[PDB]
Parts: C-alpha cells; structure tokens; sequence
RNA sequence: UCCAUUGCGACAACGAGCGAGACCCCGGCCGCGGGCGCCGCGGGACGGCCCGCGGCAGCGGGAGGACGGCGGGGCGAUAGCAGGUCUGUGAUGCCCUCAGACGCCCUGGGCCGCACGCGCGCUACACUGGCGGGGCCAGCCGGCGCCCGCCAGGACGCGCGGAGCCCCCGCCGUGGCCGGGACCGCGGGCUGGAACGCCCCCGCGCACCAGGAAUGUCUUGUAGGCGCCCGCCCCCACCGCG
C-alpha cells in the first residue's frame, strides 16, 4: 500500500556519482518512525515521499 | 648594445651580467635577459640570467615591460638575445595591485 | 495500405454524414483515421455539415479545425 | 534600428509629456504618453492588434493588472526598433508599465502599481538582461565545440 | 491611422479582389505561366496572385509615406529562401520583372507619382488607399 | 489560459505532487521567460503549462518554436475539454500527478530500488506525457495535438494505454524485481 | 565563494588598526568613503577600492563584536 | 564661413586631450560642440601559428579608429589660428574642410 | 461525388485520386518537363479537356507556354525548342550519349566507364560503385 | 577553508618574489556633458545587509538591487618536449644546385585523377512537415534608382538603405507520396585572355521511412533550430572567424 512519508533532514548523497540522495522519513501517517530512506532525485526537506515499501530501510552506517 | 658586444666575442654570461647591471643602475627593479641558441655545443639550449622581479603577465605588462628580440648572426648560427626590462615606478601611473597606505 | 478515397461518396455520403453527426465532436483527420477519406475530404464534407449548422467549429487554424456539433443537444 | 537620434525623430510636435522605455534582447522600445483618450498603439499598429495574435495576452498583461480607469486617460504611442517579434512583445509590456508608474511615479501611489504588476508577472516592470554570448575559435557557438575526432 | 489600423494582410486580400473589379493593374500575359522570386520553384496556385501582389506593391508604397524607394527594394519585401540544394538554404530576392511591372502600371494608372527616384503613393492614390480602409473598418 | 479555463478550483489531489506544482500562479498563455533554470527547484514555481509546452519543443525540428508549441497545447486542451467536459487543467494536474513513477532501480553489476522525489516524478510525469504523444505522432495520420490530449486523458484515469502510465509501470516494475 | 587574497586582507587590516574611529560597523559605503580619502591611503582601480573596503565594514563589525 | 573639422585619433587618450584644446583655442570662433562618431572597428583574425600544427587557436588583433565633428564659423586666417593653437600631439589626424 | 479510376496518359498509368497537377507531375516518369483546372483531381477530369492538354503537350508553343519552359531547347538535329516525353526523352538521351561516344570526349568516356561526368570528388563519395 | 600555494590557524623557520589574483576588453545599469553619428567621461557590488554556523578563513539560506556570490573574453609562471614550422620573409648555420640551373619567365597539363577504408561537415528521412500566398522584426552592421529580361543577368544614370525562423490563411494527406534532391540531358547567362568555375530555367527523380559496436560536445540567452556578414576570391562555402 503507498504509504505518505516526509524527509526529516536530507543527508549527504551517496550512489557512488553522488546521484542518490539520502532522506529520514517518518510515516506522518501513523506510527512516525524515522528510518532513513533513500531518495533519487532533487529533494529538500518536507517534500512527501508516497511509496514506502516499509520491507527496506536506507544504509548510511560508515 | 649586447647584440654588438655578442660579436665580439665576449663571455655571453658577462654579456648579459653588464647589461643586466646597467638596467638596474638606470632603475628597472626587474631585468631580465636570455640568450637561446647553440652556445658553446652543437645542441639547443636557453640561457636565462635574470636580476630582480619582473611582472610576466596581465594588463601591467603591456606598458610595465620593455621586451625588446634581436637575432644575433654566429657561424654556427642564429643565437637570439631577448631583454626584458620591468619599471614598477613608470611614472604614467601605478601597479594595480601596489596599494601604498602611508 | 490506406484506402484513398477519390471523393468517391454518393449514396454512401449521406450515411458517411450520419455517422460523423452522431460522434460527439469532428476533427479533420478524426474522420481519415475512422473512415478512410483523405483528410482533405474530410474538409470538403464536413464545410457542408457545418454549412447546415449541424456542427459549430469550436476553433479554426491552418491545420486543425476543431467542430463539435451545436446539435446533437437535442 | 539600434539605440540611434530615432527616439525622438519619429514625431514632430504633437508633444508627449510623459517618456517612458522598455528594452529587452536587443528589442529597444520608446514609448511616449500624451494623455489623451487613453488608447495605446505601438509601430503605428493599435496595441489590441499585434501581429503574433497569441501574444496579444503577453502585451496586454499590464492592462489587464490594474483596472480599465488606469487606461482611461493615458494614451500611449510605442516605437520598438530592432531585436525580434517575441522580444518586441516582451519589450512592448515593459514600456506600458514604465508609462502607468510615470503618471504616479511622485506619489507613494507608484508603490501600488509597482507592486501589483510585478507580483503578478516579473519582468512587467523590470527587463532581464540576458545578452547573447560571443561564439570562440573551435566552436561553432560559445557553449559549443567541434566534434574530436580521436579521443 | 486608417490602413494601418486594418490588418495589413486582411486589407491587401480585400483591396486586391476591389482593384481587379475597379480594373486596376489587369494582369499581363506572362503572369500565368511564371513563378514568382528564384527561391520557388513553384507558380502560385492562388489565380488572383497578380491581384493580393498587386495590392501588397501599392500599400507598401503607402506605408514608405514618402520614401520614394524603387522596385527592388518591394521584391525584397516578398522574398523567401531557396532549397534544393545540398549546401545549406540561403534567401533569393523576389523576381523584379513582375514588381517593375506594377508599379508602373500604378504609376501609369496616376495611382503613384515618380517623384526621384522610386515611386511613393500619388495624392490621387492615397485616397483609394484609405477610401478601401474605411470600408473595411464598417 | 488562452482566455478560458481559470484554475479557480483546479488544484492537485496528490499531497506530495502538490508541493512542486504550480496551479494558481499562471500568466495569461503559457509564455514568459521566468528563468525558472536558475538557483534549484525553481521548477515548482513555473507555470505547469508553460513546463508542458516547453517539453514540446524537444527532439532537434521543433527546436525552441514555443509560439507553434503554446497554439498546439491550446489545441489539445480545446480537444481536452470537448471530450471530457472538464477544464483541461485539472485533467492536466492529475495526468503528470499519476503518470510521474514513484519507484526506481539506479544503479545506486547490480542495481537497487531507491524512492523516487516528487520534483522527479513531476518533471517524468510531464516528460511522459509529450513523448507518449511526440512518438504517435510521427509517421500517423491524427496530429501531435490530438496525440497530447489522448496521452493525458488516459493518464488521468491510470490506464496502461498511455504511454506514460506504461512505461511508469514498466519502471516500477523492474525496480520491484531489483530491491 | 569570494574569498579576499593576501593583499587586500593586509591593506584592510592597516586600515583598521590606523583609521578605527573613521570606520563605521555595518555600512560599507562609509568604509568606502574613508578608503576614498587618499591621504590615509593610495587603493588603485576601483574594485580594488571596494575589496579592501567590504573587508574592512567586517572587520570593523567584529572589533566592536569582541577582540580581533 | 563655416568649415568642417574631423579628427580620427587610433588611441582614445591621445584624441581625448586633442577635442578638450579644441573648445579651448576656438571658443571666440563658436567650434561645434564635439559628436563622437561610431568606433571604426577595424578587426583582424588570424591563426596565431605560423604553420597550422597543434589547436586551432586564433590570434584577434583590432585597431579601434575614433573620430570627432566639429565646425568653426570663422575667416580663413582664423582656421589656420585655431590649427596652429590646437594642441599639437604626434600621430593626429588633422582635417581643414569647407 | 463524381468519380473516376486510373486513366492512361501515353502508357503511364495516373491515379485518379490525387489532384491533376500531381496526377501528371510524372509521365512515363519521364513525362513532366493548363486549359483544365489543375486541383478538379485525375478522376474530376474530362475527356475533352484531357484532348486539348493533349495538343498542348505534343505542341507547346501554341498556347502560350514558352520556350524556356520547353523540355528541349536547342536541339542537335533541327536548332529548335521542343517537348519530348515518353520513348522520346530516352530515344534523344540514348542519342545524346550516343553522339557523346561517336567522337572521343571526357564525356563520352565517363558515361560509359560510369564515372560522373561534370562532377568532382570521384575520390571519396561513388562508393557503391 | 577556497576554485585557486584562495585564505585562516598552528609551527625551524622569518621575510619576500613570480604565477593566481590583480588588471585589461566588452556587456547590462545609472548619471554628467556633447552632437551628423549614441558616445566620451565617470560612478554602481563589496560576500556589504539580515540570519544561523563556525577562533577564523569562510559556509548555507534570505533579502535589496540592471546585475550576487570563478561573465562571454585577452594576458597567460617555472622547468620542459629533439611536438610542429628551414615551404612566410634581406631570419639563419651546415648543405645542394648554379647557364641543357634545383635562377627566372612562357605554354600545356596535375594537385579536383578513383575498386576502396576513415576524419570534419552539409542535406535528408516528412504532416510539431513540404507547398506558397500575404503579414512582419535583426545584429557583426549596413548603398540604391530606372527600364530590359522567366531567370541568369544586362543597359543606363544616382547616392543611398534591412533577414530567416515565426505569424495568419489556403493546400497535400501518411502514399518513397505533393517528403529528399543525389545524379544525369537540352539550353540561358555571367567572370576572365581563357572553364575545365559559378548562377538560373525546363526537365531528371539515387539512396534515405531514424542509423550496430562504438562515440562527441555541452548547464541561460545555454543546447538546438534559424538566417546573415566578412576572410582567403576573377568566379565559387556544405569552410573558417564572426
């Protein structure tokens, strides 16, 4: 089901080519939780993301 | 005047060394002079003896320079003599960047 | 290939108006595509349909002429 | 057709009290209002005809921005030299602007106008600038070079 | 002012269908079979093309107001580009023969005056010019 | 928009969409240089229609010709509301708002699916739409005006036929079987 | 992504350690002005000018604002 | 009578000093008042190589030819004052005319 | 509306659809080089109409088409302007070459070797050949 | 930290210098004057201002304003490359020829010869088009008139004088077709001492229906589309520089 999710700050792009922008999204629409989600495309923050798959969070551990 | 002395056949580095001398003396805080040719061998090669500091590049050096190309005749060959002469003090103006705050 | 039509309707013109009256709106190729005329057929008919006022031509260019039938309301 | 003594030279008499420009892309535009009926014609053509027949909405924004009583009085004559038919459009809404903030420019009421128009279209007033680049050796354009042929 | 405020190509289709009905210009023999300007390499198909020419040549000389500019100077006017060609496409003036050929039978008419030089609309002509004008604007 | 079609109440339905979207500040006909390729996301704030008929002029031909490309969507939205007794804007804003894919596989060898932003899927969406028309409007018979309308119907509604909602389809699509 | 070369940061900063008490804290034109005078120093070209004295509006705003 | 002045000076500097004399020797003999005509830009490109190996790189050289209108309602001997009193700077074009 | 199928103007065979001008723009393919309107469509045409182009054709200068206009236009056999179509334009072409062969000429050998004749770069660009 | 040996901060370094930058050329803006000609001279923008963040250098947003944060150029250190040019020259060594000259002129040919491979281009593949009847706006910056001629051009005098694209309206109608114009055959001109050059008119109607591996250049007035000018020119640009 597509889910609504905000950015809540917009982290350093990574991809290799610095194309994939790295996003935190909190399910405005329920539980808010902030897993990091990965973003292509020109983003800032509060844009709503509509997808959320919820079967994958974004990797930014170092 | 080095062209001339050249033919002579004087030390081309004491060439250079005097005229060098008598810029600086005359007040041109940069001088530079090169010799290139085949000196002394049967190769090339460009013999740089330069005295004090000379703006090489920009608007300045169109009317702060004095480059000046003369081709030296030799048995051997041409050996071009190029002087440079650099005057910070032109008297038409300043250095753009020579900001004095006295 | 497509059908070049070479004017050719007579007894069959009048259903060929039938049909284009009863759709809604007309373009000019609309009909080519539909019915094989040539598009410029398509113009040469659908000037009378409009002559009688059974279309209303929304807009007029060089190319496009846009006709939705002022009829058909009733 | 390029910035000459043309400003002026295309009317003898019938003065214009208020002068007013409007310049964009090479496409300079004078306009001169003498106050009159309020009709507005530029290139000896009526404003309400324009040739490309599309952009008659473009040149009739600031018309369109502030009521019919604006227009009521001032009657303005255009003469756009130069340039190109879509910078003539564009040049042609600057100058009607300049011309309504000419006529209140003294009272604080020039804010009013000035705002109203640019908020709703930037460039109603004010004219971009952007010039054309100059082509460079290698290339046939400023941003664009020969194709390499090896590597 | 009056012509100018009709649109100028609306005046000319219209002035041209009153010039050929008030027997102005009467077309010549060499019209029918020739393609007007070396840029096309087609005869207009329009029939009436002598006439919408013949209106274009005269109010352009209304709009020189007092140029007095020559023949030339209108084939420009009606100009286009040649293709055809490998090489890229360059514009070829309109042929002068069919130019030269009403502006002076305008001038022959009285429609225009030679005063130096080219032609520029006869006092006599600039009525017709505007007379046609306020017809079109009721 | 060509003297008719007010957005007085065309608005966006799709929450995220409308954030980049433009539906209140349009100048009459979809014209204006706003340099809305300057800073970043000056997209947002450029009329929609204008952001259409820019697309339009792409593919080398057409090649910067806005004023043949303005009369054309002026067409198409004449054709749009005929057939749909709906402004054509509002059918617009849906058909660029469904046609934009929500789910793409980069690269991040392998490949991985990564969430796409709004302002991408409203610049794809828009893109879509014109090629879903450029494409049948080649060698065919109905012109590239009445190809644009069929695109955005379509799009509006979500149905596969448009070429747009296809190829949304088709990106989700191996983006799903490369997560 | 104007970051000031040595010369213009040094000509400022002898302007402010000499002419504090002409500076003024946030204008740059009055700080400009002052670079104008000449006498207290020679500036060649005018964006030179402005360089030294945009610089100097700063460092004028932070000497008040805490040592420099 | 009336005799008409031109001067094409190639550097501006150099014409610049020469038009401020002109108001300051002819003021008596009213000289008109000094309309600049458009630079003459006279540009050449040429390949700044001596062969044509390496880039294409091109050298531009251009010679900027200013020019200056001025009249002098005046006697034939006054002109001839006004050119002796104009300020006399190498490398000048100098133009007596009726 | 009156129609009419494929007509055949010396063994060409005209589509009946497409407008006159088009209808005859090739005959014979080598047919091209009036007094019917030339927009009425191959099918539109009469038969009458169709014999009066048909004298304009086989005589040009009779109806006030010029000699410029003509196919020919000074012959090699009688000096004169005329308008050949069909057999004819490769009856005078195979001439034309002919006489080209019949004394040595550049031109006679390169349209035989197959060479362009009058044209230049045979270096790079008649590949194919 | 910058973009930058751009800075800032600390240090066996402490001071410099050259390159960067600065300057310069143009532009857009605003005055002051001048007139045959819009063109002479100046100011205007500096990361100043606001807010956050950092010793800081500065960073990222806002505003205010033609213009905002390396324009659009020129000049481009040091050390070099056996890179290229002796065929640009009264630059030139060594060298070669030198009176049947490797001197110079005069004539005719060649560089443009073509089974083929490649590099830079130009025109295509159509209807977001061809057709072509009108409207109409250029800039580096600039001449026309009158007749004769389908044109091409020409005669005759004089100082003059401006695109395409696009815009509207016809038309053709998805057909290698009314797309494309390569080749060819008659002619009509021109330039020169001479075509073997170009231009034009009637023909003629090749591939080509969107291009494989590969690749090439680009981020605002930019790509692309679209015309025009000059250079070298007797003629001639699918070229170069604009």
């Amino acid at each position: 089901e597509p889910i609504n999710a905000r950015v809540i700050e917009v982290l350093g792009r990574t991809s290799s080519r610095g194309g994939i922008t790295q996003v935190k999204v909190e399910f405005m629409t329920g539980e808010k939780r902030q897993i990091i989600r990965n973003v292509i495309g020109p983003v800032r923050k509060d844009d709503i993301l509509v997808l959320m798959e919820s079967e994958r969070e974004a990797r930014r551990l170092r | 005047n080095l062209r001339a002395k050249l033919e002579e056949a004087m030390p081309i580095r004491r060439a250079a060394y005097s005229i060098i001398r008598t810029a600086m003396r005359a007040g041109a805080a940069g001088c530079e002079v090169i010799v290139a040719g085949k000196l002394r061998a049967q190769r090339a090669r460009a013999n740089k003896f330069k005295e004090g500091c000379l703006i090489s590049t920009g608007h300045p050096k169109r009317i702060f320079l004095a480059e000046a190309t003369r081709h030296i005749k030799m048995r051997q060959g041409v050996i071009g003599v190029k002087v440079r002469i650099y005057n910070p003090n032109i008297r038409g103006a300043v250095m753009p960047d020579k900001i004095e705050i006295g | 290939v497509d059908y070049p039509t070479l004017f050719a309707d007579e007894a069959a013109m009048n259903e060929a108006l039938k049909f284009i009256k009863n759709s809604k709106c007309i373009t000019h190729t609309q009909i080519c595509e539909r019915l094989r005329v040539s598009v410029a057929l398509a113009k040469r008919v659908m000037r009378q349909l409009v002559k009688s006022g059974d279309f209303a031509i929304v807009s007029k260019s060089s190319r496009m002429t846009i006709f939705k039938n002022m009829t058909k309301k009733e | 057709d390029l910035l000459e003594r043309n400003d002026i030279e295309v009317r003898e008499r019938d003065k214009y009290t208020v002068h007013t420009l409007g310049k964009k892309k090479n496409s300079v535009a004078v306009a001169f209002v003498k106050a009159g009926k309020g009709d507005i014609l530029v290139n000896n053509v009526p404003l309400a005809l324009v040739r490309p027949e599309i952009l008659r909405t473009k040149v009739s924004e600031p018309i369109m921005i502030l009521g019919e009583s604006l227009f009521k009085g001032l009657d303005m004559n255009i003469k756009v030299a130069g340039g190109g038919h879509v910078s003539q459009i564009y040049a042609v809404r600057q100058a009607i602007s300049r011309g309504v903030l000419a006529s209140v420019k003294d009272e604080a009421a020039r804010s009013e106008l000035r705002a109203k128009l640019v908020s709703y279209d930037r460039q109603l007033v004010v004219s971009d600038p952007r010039r054309c680049e100059a082509k460079k050796f290698g290339g046939r354009g400023a941003r664009a070079r020969r194709q390499k042929s090896y590597r | 002012s009056s012509v100018t405020r009709v649109p100028a190509d609306v005046f000319i289709n219209s002035f041209a269908a009153h010039l050929k009905n008030r027997g102005i210009i009467k077309c010549p023999a060499f019209t029918d079979y020739v393609k007007t300007g070396v840029s096309r390499q087609y005869a207009p198909r329009d029939a009436d093309w002598f006439y919408i020419k013949a209106a274009s040549v005269i109010r352009h000389f209304y709009i020189s107001g007092s140029h007095s500019i020559g023949v030339a100077g209108l084939a420009r006017k009606y100009s286009s580009l040649q293709k055809g060609k490998t090489t890229p496409h360059h514009t070829k003036r309109a042929s002068c023969k069919v130019i030269r050929s009403i502006v002076s039978q305008f001038l022959g008419q009285k429609l225009l005056i030679a005063g130096e030089r080219g032609r520029h609309i006869s006092p006599n002509g600039r009525k017709m010019v505007e007379d046609f004008a306020e017809g079109l604007q009721k | 928009l060509f003297n008719k079609w007010p957005l007085t109440d065309v608005k966006c339905q799709d929450e995220s969409l409308e954030a980049y979207i433009s539906i209140d500040n349009h100048s009459f006909v979809p014209h204006s240089a706003g340099r809305w390729s300057a800073k970043r996301f000056r997209k947002a704030k450029c009329p929609v229609v204008e952001r259409l008929t820019n697309s339009l002029m792409m593919h080398g031909r057409n090649s910067g010709k806005k004023l043949m490309a303005m009369k054309t969507v002026g067409e198409a939205f004449e054709l749009i509301n005929l057939y749909t007794g709906k402004n054509p804007v509002q059918v617009l804003v849906d058909a660029v708002a469904n046609s934009g894919p929500r789910e793409d596989s980069c690269r991040i060898v392998r490949r991985q699916s990564v969430d796409v932003s709004p302002l991408r899927r409203v610049n794809i969406g828009i893109y879509n739409i014109a090629t879903g028309a450029r494409k049948a409007a080649f060698r065919k018979v109905r012109p590239f005006a009445e190809c644009l309308a069929e695109e955005i119907m379509n799009a509006a509604a979500g149905a596969d036929k448009s070429y747009a909602i296809s190829q949304r389809n088709s990106v989700e699509r191996i983006a799903v079987s490369n997560r | 992504g104007k970051v000031r070369t040595k010369t213009i940061k040094r000509a400022a900063r002898k302007i402010v350690e000499n002419n504090y008490e002409s500076l003024k804290p946030k204008d740059f034109q009055n700080n400009k002005a002052i670079c104008s005078k000449r006498n207290v120093a020679i500036i060649p070209s005018k964006r030179l000018r402005n360089k030294v004295a945009g610089y100097v509006t700063t460092l004028m705003n932070r000497v008040v604002k805490g040592p420099v | 009578q009336k005799y008409t002045i031109i001067v094409v000076g190639k550097d501006l500097k150099l014409v610049e000093r020469y038009v401020k004399s002109i108001v300051k020797e002819g003021r008596a003999f009213g000289i008109s008042g000094p309309c600049r005509a458009p630079v003459r830009r006279l540009t050449i490109t040429t390949r700044k190589s001596p062969c044509g190996e390496g880039t294409n790189t091109w050298h531009r050289f251009e010679l900027r030819m200013y020019k200056r209108t001025f009249w002098v309602t005046c006697g034939g001997n006054d002109i001839s004052t006004i050119l002796s009193k104009t300020v006399v700077i190498p490398g000048i074009q100098v133009t007596v005319e009726v | 509306n009156d129609y009419r199928d494929l007509l055949r103007m010396f063994n060409t065979n005209i589509q009946g659809k497409v407008v006159l001008e088009c209808a005859l723009v090739g005959i014979k393919g080598i047919g091209r080089r009036a007094n019917i309107d030339v927009h009425k469509r191959a099918g539109e045409l009469t038969a009458a109409e169709e014999d009066a182009l048909m004298k304009v054709l086989e005589d040009p200068l009779s109806h006030g088409i010029p000699a410029w206009m003509l196919n020919r236009n000074n012959d090699f056999e009688s000096g004169k302007d005329m308008h050949i179509l069909v057999n004819t334009i490769a009856s005078t072409h195979r001439a034309d070459l002919e006489r080209l062969r019949k004394t040595r000429c550049e031109r006679g050998v390169r349209h035989h070797h197959n060479l362009k004749v009058r044209g230049q770069h045979t270096k790079s660009t008649g590949r194919r050949g």
